[PDB]
């Protein structure tokens, strides 16, 4: 509580989790977070994390839904876009695809 | 004069 | 208007118009319409001030001119910025 | 050797641009189209020098990438100068 | 004209070169050390040699023609030559799109390019309305700067402007607000403070 009010993560590991992930938005930290989540066992974020450590379409839909559920979501969307671009470097690719607007236009 | 009154 | 009837002159007239708008809604709309019809640093600054400054009668005037407004204005501003960048 | 003349022009215009940008911030608290044309001709001179360099007797010229870099710098300066000329110079004392 | 009347043709060419007649005859058919090298190679070589020897109109023309008829080392050389000749006398964008479809080489070429270059870039952007984009952004990042950056990116613009800001203030805040149309509120508050 004292941390949320003065603007922690290990305590959380021991909604709010989503906001923490928002604040976090490195690879090692992500992996540790994933391990903590596995130990504890939202689902969308988990799918995204699994993809990052690495079906793809389902993960994409999950991430889009998470984004819909603001700044952090946009950041995550941009990261996913960058990752997809890296993977690309035909029909399946088009299916996956279906400033951000400018980028999309340049892509098309 | 007219352009000084417009600027004001 | 006389200057308009008579490029640099046109720019001076546009500047005068922006200055008048700053001193003063309908007027602003008329100005935007004039800018769109026409479609450097000082000009950009003026456009910016106008955007910062930015009811039924105004909408009616806009409709008469067309024969949404805010969007058209934003588009025009973007175009002007692009032009300034190219210069 | 007009390659070197183009490099001097690039450096001079660059300082001129920096000066105008500095003078604009100064007054918040001349350049004509001829400078833009001059940078276009400068790009043409570089295209001509590189081509001649590629067909020299004895082997191609070693300055290929050196000239490609100068082309980029010249284009960047023509861009900046074109933006200033196009209205960004009359809006230097305005907040962005 | 006399004593010549395939071999006589080439003779007529090299003789008439040592220019229109020469080039015409040569093309229609099909210093000493260079000639020997060219003979050993046996069009590209011939044009390259001619261009080198006249390095002018003849040279440039022959080089351009050969380059066109052909379209890593040879490619790069030809491209550089053409670009230089054109900038001395469009070409930029063409060569760029061509090679895109040797990255550091292009970085150096654009380095030479950097007003005419900027105009060409603006033209290309207007026409449009990966690797190339990144290279350009990097070169631009290497008033004027901010403007060029903004023009090219058309987020990068906003970031650069904010960094430079971290009359001028007003202009920047304004430009940012127009481009965006949270950020706006912050900018307004800052301008009011």
């Amino acid at each position: 509580l004292k941390d949320r009010y003065e603007g922690s993560e290990v305590q959380n590991l021991l909604d709010l989790a989503e906001m923490a992930i928002v604040t976090s938005l490195v690879q090692n930290n992500e992996l540790k977070t994933l391990r903590e989540i596995l130990n504890e066992f939202v689902s969308i974020n988990v799918f995204e994390v699994y993809l990052k450590l690495v079906q793809e379409t389902i993960d994409s839909l999950i991430s889009g839904m998470k984004i819909f559920y603001v700044a952090a979501c946009c950041n995550v969307m941009s990261q996913e876009i960058v990752s997809k671009i890296l993977e690309k470097n035909k029909a399946k690719l088009l299916e996956l695809p279906l400033q951000d607007l400018m980028k999309c236009t340049y892509k098309i | 004069d007219w352009v000084e009154q417009l600027i004001l | 208007v006389l200057s308009q009837f008579y490029d640099r002159e046109d720019w001076g007239q546009a500047l005068r118009l922006l200055l008048l708008l700053i001193e003063f809604h309908y007027l602003v709309l008329l100005v935007a319409k004039f800018l769109y019809p026409i479609f450097e640093d000082s000009v950009a600054t003026v456009i910016e001030v106008i955007e910062t400054k930015w009811s039924n009668l105004y909408e009616t005037i806009i409709e008469a001119d067309k024969s949404a407004t805010l969007l058209k204005n934003l588009r025009k501003k973007l175009n002007f910025k692009l032009c300034q960048a190219f210069m | 050797r007009r390659k070197l003349v183009v490099q001097w022009i690039a450096m001079a215009v660059d300082m001129w641009v920096r000066e105008v940008e500095r003078r604009g911030a100064m007054a918040a608290a001349v350049m004509g189209s001829w400078v833009s044309e001059l940078l276009g001709r400068a790009d043409q001179v570089l295209t001509q020098i590189a081509g001649t360099g590629a067909t020299l007797r004895g082997g191609a010229a070693s300055d290929a990438e050196e000239i490609a870099s100068l082309r980029r710098t010249v284009k960047g300066l023509k861009r900046s100068v074109d933006m200033l000329l196009g209205g960004e110079m009359a809006r230097m004392s305005f907040f962005r | 004209e006399n004593v010549e009347c395939e071999v006589q043709e080439f003779m007529f060419a090299m003789t008439l070169f040592s220019f229109d007649q020469s080039y015409e005859i040569f093309q229609l058919h099909d210093i000493w050390k260079d000639l020997l090298c060219t003979f050993t190679v046996p069009h590209s070589a011939f044009y390259y040699q001619l261009s080198l020897l006249f390095d002018q109109e003849f040279a440039l023309k022959c080089i351009s023609k050969s380059a066109e008829y052909s379209l890593q080392d040879f490619k790069e050389k030809q491209h550089i030559h053409y670009l230089n000749l054109l900038i001395h006398f469009e070409v930029l964008d063409v060569l760029r799109l061509g090679h895109e479809c040797r990255t550091n080489f292009l970085q150096l070429l654009l380095q030479e390019d950097i007003d005419f270059f900027s105009t060409l870039l603006r033209l290309c952007n207007a026409h449009s309305d990966k690797i190339v984009d990144s290279i350009l952004s990097q070169n631009l990042r290497s008033c004027f700067k901010k403007l060029y950056c903004f023009r090219m990116l058309n987020a990068a613009a906003e970031v650069l402007y904010q960094y430079i800001l971290m009359i001028r203030k007003r202009k920047c805040y304004l430009m940012v607000i127009n481009v965006l149309s949270v950020t706006l509120t912050d900018l307004r508050d800052e301008l009011r403070g």
